[PDB]
């Protein structure tokens, strides 16, 4: 009987170590994926910047070549 | 009847010019105004006009469509033609004339430019 | 050159035509493009062009942005060629007073033409 | 001449075609682009009922032709009508193709030459 | 009671043999109907065919006119 | 049985983290298509910049 | 109970004569349509009539 106790507290214990970590690596995946996210956002405004880059040096190649 | 022509033409050049400038003044130019100014400008007997408009329609190229990119590069042709850059105004036909084969205008234009350069 | 001339004309009218049939296929026909249409239409050599021109025009008039002033004149253009010239007189003298500087040349030559009849 | 060169290619054409026309139509159905091919050489040829057959072929075909198809032939009977100086189907023809295709510039042309053949 | 019951069992009984053999005969005449129809539908499209011969001469005529 | 509760939580965790892994692999996908884009638009602006070099001789 | 089958089987029936009832609606419908084809026929003829014996009166 009291090796059952000790077993159950084993596995017990076991089982907050195995939760703990499972939640330390969702707070770090989902850290993550948000600085991805941000990341991907400055992309977008980087690409809208080389849509105003291609204008004006579509406009200057034009200049010149005429 | 000539002088209808030279008065609808200086009166197309004038009031796009205006319309262009209205627009460009206030944030983005539309495509269907450069399109008609660079339309005049081509069409104009002042070679600076020509280039002016050669100019506009390669802004206008990367901003149409399937069938406006087709108008556009139709339009270069005739305005290189029309400043005797021969070798600019051949290119553009041929390849809108890669895909409309028998596109009959193009045709004819194609064979303007080619006994001008002849010639 | 006139086959320079025909040769644009022609591809004007029909890739105009194709865009206004693009366009009314999908919902209402943008101001733009009819504007284009009816213009092409109003400087062909054809009658029957010259009447879908001025009834894109005339179709255009009501809801405009004062362009209003363009509509009117091409429609004076499209009226004289027409011989229909009273209209011609009509829209190029409402023209003429919207503005104090154009179409004085057009009156003058729905004027002559008038007097050479 | 051109013409000559002109008028050979012709008698071969109407030949080709009249012999692969009636090899179709011996042993079976004969096919809509054979039919097409025979009253197109024909609203062409010299001989005016070689008009007239290629006017009765295009008729025959255009009930069970597609969009684009009825259209041409449409347009290859408003010639044939044309070239037999029957300016009214002609311009019935046209005026049909006209009005399904505003400014197809050939159908103009051809309306136009119907029209200045017309004023007599 | 028994004998109305049963006499107005056999009456119900007979009532339904009725029934059933005029049910029967409504039938054979809709189908005889029906088929008689195909019939006339099947003629009618063999005419169809005939007409399309019948148009096409009509058009060669007024042509050679 | 709070037992049974557990399992049956972590069987319904199971199948979220098999979905959030193919949504992963997905959006990686995704940025290699983008990758590819960037290096499309990478060489064609070097070819564009031999053009420039020539237009400017 | 037997009587039971009668009733079931007349469900059926009356199922299969809606069946029917539609069959015959439909079938009139298309006899209709036809119809209006072979008088389109009749009345094409009769323009045709016309100018045959306009031609004809020449």
């Amino acid at each position: 009987v009291g090796n059952a106790e000790v077993k159950l507290e084993e596995e017990n214990r076991s089982l907050k170590a195995d939760l703990q970590k499972l939640k330390d690596e969702l707070a770090s995946t989902k850290q993550k994926l948000e600085k991805a996210e941000n990341q991907v956002l400055a992309m977008r405004k980087q690409s809208e910047g080389l849509t105003k880059e291609y204008d004006r040096l579509l406009e200057e190649h034009a200049k010149l070549s005429a | 009847e000539a002088v209808l022509n030279e008065l609808v033409s200086v009166e197309d050049l004038l009031k796009f010019e205006k319309k262009f400038q209205s627009e460009k003044a206030a944030g983005s130019v539309s495509k269907s105004t450069q399109f008609e100014y660079a339309w005049c400008l081509v069409r104009s007997k002042y070679n600076d006009d020509i280039r002016k408009g050669i100019v506009l329609l390669e802004e206008l190229l990367p901003k149409g469509s399937k069938e406006e990119q087709r108008d556009y590069v139709f339009y270069l042709a005739v305005g290189n033609y029309r400043l005797k850059e021969y070798e600019k105004a051949l290119k553009y036909v041929r390849g809108l004339l890669q895909t409309e084969p028998q596109n009959n205008q193009a045709k004819e234009l194609e064979r303007l430019i080619d006994k001008a350069m002849k010639k």
